[PDB]
């Protein structure tokens, strides 16, 4: 399944 | 017989014209199994394969949440980039992200990847070691240092090594009905005379999986080094693919020309002539 | 500010037989930016077709497949109109059987 991406630019 | 799991994300800002649109698509090899779209009626993750709709309600709930959470991250990611590059708030802008994992012919993890792009241009990519990043410009380097402090590299590395690979084997096994068997191409050679002297021979390859194929023209059994008229491989629209290669030959001597097809579904390369 | 002109292919799922229900595909690839208008036209008329889910290739350029049911014949004129920022005018591409 999908991957959570918490950090941003 | 390498297999892959891939997720393609697209965030598009549209100033004045409402919220940024978010699209996510899931791929096992060349088969799309899952779909998210912000503009869609059902704001949830939707099945696209026969073997994926087997999964329970919580699966769809978590995967909706995952894409929905990613939607927020890229919303502010677009807002950050406008400031990095001193861009006007008026114009539309794009962020793309492709991540995933590959398993080897034995089953063991082969590769992991996570690449990003702003406005079509490379921005930041996880290195092949799954521990370091490569930034494209000075703004991406600011992003890099922030992600290294946040341990994002370590946090994705755990996913690819653990979850990603584990789910891939699962989908492959559940999907071996469609996924683990390559569809062998239907090949034919058609003849189209342009004038009394010369005639076009077209080599058709239809209804095949996976997408990868090589069509090679030969005269007298000798290969044609230079470019031949051909099209970029296109989907049939049912999971299978299509490609043709065409050569101009003098009328009457069509027997001297053979089409050489290379495909995974074929144990040995298939040779075709005008029937 | 990176712009790629679309690449169009208009074709059928199966070899076309006159009057025999088939699927008309318009395969638009290699374009950027992502927003694009793609219509399928029967005698210049807008057909209701389902667009596939947006994706891209390894050069970051997008691809879409717009497809619908159609009945292939010589009388009717089937095409795929595409609107894009890179395009000076909407370019319409005619469908041909012996593609």
């Amino acid at each position: 399944n999908g991957y959570n991406f918490f950090s941003t630019f | 017989g390498s297999h892959s799991m891939r997720y393609f994300y697209t965030a598009v800002s549209r100033p004045g014209r409402g919220e940024p649109r978010f699209i996510a698509v899931g791929y096992v090899d060349d088969t799309q199994f899952v779909r998210f779209d912000s503009d869609s009626a059902s704001r949830r993750m939707e099945p696209r394969a026969p073997w994926i709709e087997q999964e329970g309600p919580e699966y769809w709930d978590r995967n909706t949440r995952i894409a929905e959470d990613n939607a927020q991250a890229f919303r502010v990611d677009l807002q950050t980039a406008l400031r990095y590059y001193n861009q006007s708030e008026a114009g539309s802008h794009t962020i793309q992200w492709m991540h995933g994992c590959d398993v080897g012919p034995d089953g063991r993890l082969l590769r992991g990847y996570s690449q990003l792009a702003y406005d079509g241009a490379d921005y930041i990519a996880l290195n092949e070691d799954l521990r370091s990043w490569t930034a494209a410009d000075t703004a991406a380097q600011i992003t890099r240092r922030k992600w290294e402090a946040a341990g994002e590299a370590e946090r994705y590395r755990n996913y690819v090594e653990g979850e990603c690979v584990e789910w891939l084997r699962r989908y492959l096994e559940n999907g071996k009905e469609t996924l683990q068997r390559a569809e062998t191409p239907d090949t034919r050679v058609t003849r189209h005379p342009i004038s009394d002297q010369k005639v076009t021979l077209r080599c058709w390859a239809l209804g095949f999986y996976p997408a990868e194929i090589t069509l090679t023209w030969q005269q007298d059994g000798e290969d044609l080094t230079q470019d031949t008229e051909l099209v970029e491989t296109r989907p049939a629209g049912d999971g299978t693919f299509q490609k043709w290669a065409a050569v101009v030959v003098p009328s009457g001597q069509e027997q001297r020309y053979t089409c050489h097809v290379q495909h995974e579904g074929l144990p040995e390369p298939l040779t075709r002539s005008w029937e | 500010m990176v712009q790629h002109a679309p690449k169009i292919q208009v074709y059928s799922r199966h070899p076309a037989e006159n009057g025999k229900p088939n699927f008309l595909n318009c395969y638009v690839s290699g374009f950027h930016p992502p927003e694009i208008e793609i219509d399928l036209l029967k005698n210049g008329e807008k057909m209701k077709a389902e667009q596939s889910d947006l994706s891209f290739s390894k050069d970051w350029t997008f691809y879409l497949l717009v497809h619908t049911e159609f009945t292939p014949n010589g009388q009717d004129e089937f095409s795929c109109r595409v609107k894009h920022v890179t395009l000076s005018e909407p370019q319409i591409i005619k469908w041909e059987r012996d593609n």
